[PDB]
């Protein structure tokens, strides 16, 4: 089940709103950020953030300013071809595109959009997970390297306090800057963090 | 490719060269005792003669994980192997050469019970937990393995029922209920004594199995004899650097056959400390564990270093590493990068050392005392030709593809594959050159030799055609991988064999000459995840 | 008269080493006499760490709770974090005392061996003294520094001392006042690489206060070469091989258990075995089954309470690994030889030496015969001999007092600030009187 939540933060373009898990309907009704265009166009995160919102387990959290949207959190599941989705279970939640707008960066947004996401405690009955590449990032948009890039995200992201994971994944550990990041809630079972760790490492025979 | 220059110390292997030239098995077994005395075992060998000799006070094991913090030396090793031998006699109903199967994760008991089963002549098999019940079964069907030895969170993953040759099953640990054909260890070595009366076997018998994935689906089981024991020895010599005070570190898992023989026997028949690292990977663990054990001789895998890597050299530099000595990887061609970052790291160079289930121990190895060339295993030990075939058993000149084969003769050998003479006489070719199915090839030297996906996917973004792409390494014969690439036009191009030239010139012109894809397939649309992320997985498993 | 048993020692023959032994070739067996810098816990341990012997385990611990392990390397690293702490929130110098108040733990060892690597005499304290005895002997040592538990943190009167500045605690959680500083939380926060303190061959590294009738503690000084003897003993009594586990079971807070439990083991390169807690006859004979004790060197009044345990316990466990025990600074009973021999079918060798004279000199050898109820014959190097009031030497089978020939590597340096009481132990004529009563054999074998 999902509960509202919302909270408020002040810089100097203004006054942005972080709505929790949101209904469908009212995020089919917004208006979407053109600068925003990391993963995808427009059109095709608008039918993933439907898609999401109408899922049982999949959630969706949105910090806009007036009826535009500037940043969103997803948390679907891991993606049934993927191996982090072999169970094919529940408990799982794949937390998926996190990043904001370019020249709303810096202004603490993403820090507050995890944490106004994350305080809920539905969040915390299934555990997070997310895996980030460096060809997923913006390599000239900001201008600084590889290590610090990582150490940034691993800043921001604390702010919901997840600590990093390490896995076997062939696609994970192609580049060490390439890694894995997620959080376990404090109400979920001890079997499903055995269950997760087996899932972690595939081979483990190597080492 | 610059080659990494020796370090001058006290080695074991003073003169690769001279010893090449003037090697026998004459003189390296007689640094065995059965030399003197006639009487054979590879684990005797590995466990018993360092535990009588002045090496009975050393630490042999390290085990630590995230609860235990054992130690143990040569005579306490000695003891609880003994002890598992004693106890898989009494209750296991084991015989010479009967099948003792092992089903257990990284612990003392593990290392006590294969060492035990081995000692009474009992051929030894590990298995792997991540295998599911179908493995398991099928690995014990093929055997007719009497005693498997398993934890309770795994008793559940074996059908003792469905398998008629299976007639004991142990658990380790527990509180497990004991059925018909289901015994607990933890006091079957409680009350049972230490003392073993153990059995001499022929050079010619075996002593461990060892079941491989093979491509057919079903495995087989290589049976290695106690002959092996004599190469590892050696080895455990020369490639390893085993001196007197060295700590060694084996980071593979038992139930593989790379941590069966050099993270068991290899160092211990050099009477090393032999370091385990129980519990699930973490870098700070693993960090904390060279720094305050001070592991001095690393054995790991590739893989392992390159989640060390991913974790951040900064938690490295958090601990203390310059006890380190000497390192080695197996199980995978090692990587320059994972070389140099190494090298910065611990001060220390990385030996890649090639081997499989059917070659029994260590043959073609980088040596500390020569120049080390990163990008490849190294050379054959003395005593052992090795070489490159082809298809009719010819030897060919250095630098051209090739089989690599081995002389038929060396100690280390399967002495069959376990109910199938078949794949036996397939495995070896005519002229008595084994083969072991891998590509390698030599240089004029006499050493062996057997890409950032990204940077081309960034400049694939550069064209004003495609939003986006997806970059892959398809397996080659001549140059290793081949650069293959799946391309989503954008709106107003359609796909066409004279824009596909297009893309690999500028990629040719803006990037490395190996950098331009060599194929290129196009899609309305590459598989993504909900979200939007772009994996590669399933591109190379539709590949 | 138990004859020797046949066997590889390393005292080939007495007669012949006797005759023909200068202590140049036991200094030649040391590290300094080719590179000079001397220090007892330098080549108690940190010598082997560097040595083939780093990963042969150096200290066995075992108690109730605890049942970890310790190599040379392990300890040399935690000896020096120890001595770093000490040297960093004690500002300890060389030649300050520091005393070390705390019950057998390996943190013991490590402080007492960083006490005396950066130059400190370091004072073991038992910690059955009352609040007078540890004050009185901190008062008179002038001790800059003290090591203790909160169990005992109590029991010394830190105002009633001007020349106390730190006070270091042990385990548990202790209130970090102006004078009083954890070690825990001091202990993982610097490094395990500790410059040690180089000196000469005259001055003292150890401080061990007897309890006597008079009642004032007094404090002997041994100087680092006194460890001259005591690996040179610790390779002829004791004959520790490569392949010897040793275990002590005298206190550390004493003499014997100081230097017979941490130097005169540690410099042959031997396997410490150490038991915390109470002691239970079974715990000790489980040690032995367990841990496989080669060489066991004990008080003969532990051997006497673990013989009123009876052979049935001892029956119960295994002990052929047992092959050379040995007994401290008491005269043995012959029914005590009997007992050792068929209990543990090994014979027992009984050692004699004090506190003032630093080490074994008269003693029995595995390549020697054993007559039961002797102190045995003087170590070669060192020459004992039965004096009178005049100090002519008695002929044998006579009552005397024990002398031995002065300037033997043991010997002390003096008694702390009290050189009038130094010279009382010196006969004039190169004989120093230890106190005792006793007389020589034809043969050489020493009696009471």
């Amino acid at each position: 089940h999902k509960t509202y939540h919302s909270a408020n933060i002040k810089t100097a373009t203004g006054s942005l709103l972080i709505e929790g898990p949101v209904s469908p309907e009212d995020l089919a009704g917004y208006e979407f950020h053109k600068d925003l265009t990391a993963f995808r166009p427009p059109r095709e995160q608008h039918e993933a953030l439907v898609d999401i919102a109408g899922l049982p387990e999949g959630r969706i959290i949105i910090a806009r300013d007036g009826r535009t949207i500037v940043g969103y959190v997803t948390y679907l599941y891991p993606d049934p071809l993927e191996r982090w989705s072999e169970g094919n279970m529940e408990d799982l939640i794949e937390l998926g595109a996190i990043e904001v707008a370019p020249d709303y960066r810096g202004c603490a947004v993403g820090k507050t959009l995890l944490t106004v996401s994350m305080m809920d405690e539905q969040m915390e009955n299934y555990i997070v997970m997310t895996t980030e590449y460096y060809w997923h990032w913006d390599l000239k948009g900001m201008k600084k390297d590889v290590w610090e890039y990582r150490k940034i995200m691993e800043k921001m992201m604390n702010a919901g306090g997840l600590v990093w994971f390490a896995t076997d994944e062939p696609e994970i550990s192609s580049h060490p800057a390439n890694c894995l990041m997620a959080r376990i809630g404090k109400n979920v079972s001890q079997e499903s963090i055995e269950q997760f760790d087996r899932l972690r490492f595939y081979h483990r025979y190597m080492y | 490719l610059k080659a990494l220059p020796a370090i001058e110390g006290d080695h074991n292997l003073k003169n690769y060269e001279e010893t090449y030239r003037h090697f026998d098995w004459a003189e390296a077994e007689k640094h065995f005792s059965w030399h003197e005395t006639g009487k054979l075992n590879a684990a005797y060998e590995a466990i018993d003669r360092h535990a009588e000799s002045f090496r009975k006070n050393k630490v042999a094991l390290y085990y630590k994980d995230a609860k235990r913090d054992e130690k143990y030396t040569f005579k306490e090793m000695k003891e609880e192997s003994n002890r598992a031998g004693n106890v898989l006699r009494r209750y296991g109903n084991v015989e010479k050469g009967d099948r003792v199967f092992i089903f257990m994760p990284r612990s003392p008991e593990l290392y006590f019970i294969m060492l035990g089963a081995i000692k009474i002549g009992a051929i030894a098999g590990p298995l792997f937990e991540a295998f599911m019940e179908g493995a398991v079964k099928d690995r014990l069907e093929n055997s007719e393995a009497k005693v498997v030895v398993t934890t309770p969170e795994l008793l559940e993953r074996i059908p003792v029922d469905k398998l008629p040759h299976l007639q004991h099953v142990f658990v380790v640990g527990g509180e497990a209920e004991s059925g018909t054909n289901i015994i607990n260890y933890d006091e079957a070595a409680k009350q049972e004594s230490t003392r073993l009366d153990i059995e001499w076997m022929d050079k010619k018998d075996g002593f461990l199995l060892h079941y491989t994935s093979g491509s057919t689906g079903t495995p087989k089981g290589v049976l290695h004899v106690h002959e092996a024991m004599i190469q590892q020895y050696q080895t455990g010599k020369w490639v390893l650097d085993l001196k007197e005070e060295d700590i060694y570190w084996c980071t593979a898992d038992p139930g593989w056959v790379t941590g069966t023989v050099y993270g068991i026997f290899a160092p211990w028949l050099n009477g090393a400390t032999n370091v385990i690292v129980g519990g699930r990977f973490s870098p700070e663990s693993w960090y904390g564990t060279i720094e305050q054990l001070g592991v001095n001789v690393w054995y790991s895998a590739p893989t392992a270093f390159r989640m060390l890597m991913g974790a951040g050299d900064e938690m490295a530099a958090k601990y203390d590493l310059t006890s380190l000595r000497h390192v080695l990887s197996v199980g995978e061609p090692l990587n320059p990068e994972v070389i140099r970052w190494g090298h910065k790291v611990f001060n220390k160079r990385i030996h890649d050392t090639w081997w499989m289930t059917e070659t029994g121990s260590q043959l073609i190895c980088n040596y500390p005392c020569m120049d080390i060339k990163p990008g490849s295993m190294g050379k054959p030990i003395p005593g052992v030709e090795a070489a490159i075939v082809d298809n009719q058993g010819n030897e060919l000149p250095p630098y051209r593809m090739g089989n690599l084969a081995i002389k038929k003769g060396w100690p280390s050998m399967m002495h069959t594959i376990w109910n199938n003479p078949e794949k036996y006489e397939s495995y070896f070719m005519p002229g008595g050159w084994y083969v072991s199915g891998d590509s390698a090839y030599m240089d004029e030297e006499g050493y062996f030799w057997f890409v950032g996906p990204f940077e081309v996917e960034s400049k694939l973004v550069e064209h004003p055609a495609i939003a986006e792409a997806g970059v892959i390494g398809k397996p080659d014969p001549v140059r290793g991988e081949i650069i293959k690439a799946f391309i989503a036009l954008r709106e107003g191009f359609e796909p066409s064999d004279k824009l596909k030239e297009e893309i690999r010139l500028f990629v040719k012109q803006g990037l490395a000459a190996h950098a331009a894809p060599r194929e290129i397939e196009f899609k309305d649309k590459l598989p993504k995840t909900r979200s939007g992320k772009i994996m590669r997985r399933v591109l190379k498993a539709w590949e």
